[PDB]
């Protein structure tokens, strides 16, 4: 018993010491940094400083913590990249930050979701860049309505202030928080959707049509919601999506009609909204579950995914079905453009930086951030 | 069952 959980390690540090052989070939950027304590979501900022005459320019990167009895906080960190990684700012959070995100329309504007299954809400530049030696936090405001912790969580990128939330008590909450004034006031939800019976992993407003959202969860299915219909229980589509939880959903920012799931099953299911019957595609490369997938901001062909097997794959779907040499086939099918192997623990999340096309960062439960790129000649 | 059960720190 617990003794395969020793060998495993060996083998991950045979697999490193490989990876780090490579990165020369593989990559046009790597930066590891090891935080204090590991952060459960990352997700860039979408402004950059370029400063005067100089080879680089500053990115910024929303982070949490995970700690074990120990105060936590929401983390702002700033990144140099060429044309450094300091923390910039933290915030008092009670408990460990399951997932933070930046609102569309005012990235000054961050939602994070808390253990005591609190959805808060922070204005950042409100608060001092040293946490108030007290601990006690101090959200701009508190989102109430959920009975347990859970992890989704989606900004309406086109009705400003709309805010969905997924969690384990089964239900998805949505606030409207635009004509809220932002001094600690505690708001309850507008609406909360109860179509899934089992935990809600993720939830994602669709870019294009402001009243649709699609959510995931432990029940299998991915579940298609219309905010203007009046029956909350019964969403307006519903899949059976995977053999087993799914984890995390997008939608594709170039593509109105596509969507992808990750899944318990190993797997990230392509989804077309206007026949659910049938499943697009599925990429099978993962060794265990998946718990991030997300489309690329720059090219519509492009998603990657990552979870527990310490991977994150990106795949290039209009490679679908071409030719490979049984050599070339070895590695895994043609829509798998590239195996990042630079992470040795779990990865918690990552993020595709939305200003520099190919450069992500990732997150993983050994404290370990890495921002990297792969090589040009890899995707042409 | 998403969250390791002891982070440690640096």
């Amino acid at each position: 018993a617990a003794f395969d959980d020793a060998v495993e390690e060996r083998v991950i540090n045979e697999e490193y010491k490989i990876w780090k052989k490579n990165t020369p070939f593989l990559y046009d950027l790597v930066m590891t940094h090891a935080l204090e304590w590991p952060s459960l979501t990352a997700q860039w900022l979408p402004d950059v400083t370029r400063p005067e005459g100089k080879d680089f320019s500053i990115h910024r990167l929303v982070l949490g913590t995970h700690t074990s009895d120990e105060q936590n906080h929401l983390v702002i960190a700033s990144v140099q990249l060429p044309n450094k990684i300091e923390i910039e700012i933290k915030i008092n959070h009670e408990g460990e930050v399951n997932r933070a995100r930046y609102m569309p329309q005012n990235p000054c504007i961050i939602a994070t979701k808390t253990p005591s299954s609190d959805v808060l809400v922070f204005d950042y530049t409100k608060h001092p860049s040293k946490p108030d030696p007290s601990g006690e936090c101090n959200p701009d405001l508190r989102l109430r309505g959920h009975q347990k912790e859970g992890y989704g969580l989606s900004w309406n990128p086109n009705l400003s202030g709309h805010l969905l939330s997924a969690s384990d008590d089964h239900t998805i909450c949505l606030w409207d928080i635009s004509a809220v004034p932002k001094e600690g006031k505690v708001v309850d939800a507008k609406t909360i959707f109860t179509g899934h019976t089992a935990v809600v992993e993720d939830v994602s407003w669709h870019l294009l049509h402001e009243s649709l959202f699609g959510s995931v969860a432990d029940d299998q299915k991915l579940m298609i919601w219309d905010t203007r219909s009046n029956n909350t229980s019964k969403p307006s589509h519903s899949v059976d999506a995977h053999t087993a939880e799914v984890n995390c959903l997008s939608f594709n920012p170039y593509s109105e009609f596509i969507l992808a799931t990750g899944s318990a099953d190993k797997t990230v299911a392509l989804w077309d909204l206007r026949n659910l019957k049938l499943k697009l595609h599925s990429f099978e490369s993962h060794k265990d579950e998946i718990f991030q997938v997300q489309w690329s901001p720059h090219n519509e062909t492009i998603l990657a995914s990552s979870g527990t097997d310490r991977r994150l794959n990106v795949w290039d779907l209009s490679k679908i079905g071409e030719e490979q040499s049984p050599e070339d086939a070895e590695d895994g099918p043609p829509e798998l453009l590239f195996i990042h192997g630079g992470h040795t623990a779990k990865i918690s999340d990552f993020s595709w930086n939305p200003n520099e096309p190919w450069v992500i960062c990732s997150v993983s439960e050994d404290n370990i951030m890495q921002v990297w790129q792969m090589a040009e000649n890899i995707y042409n | 069952r998403r969250k390791q059960e002891q982070p440690k720190r640096l």
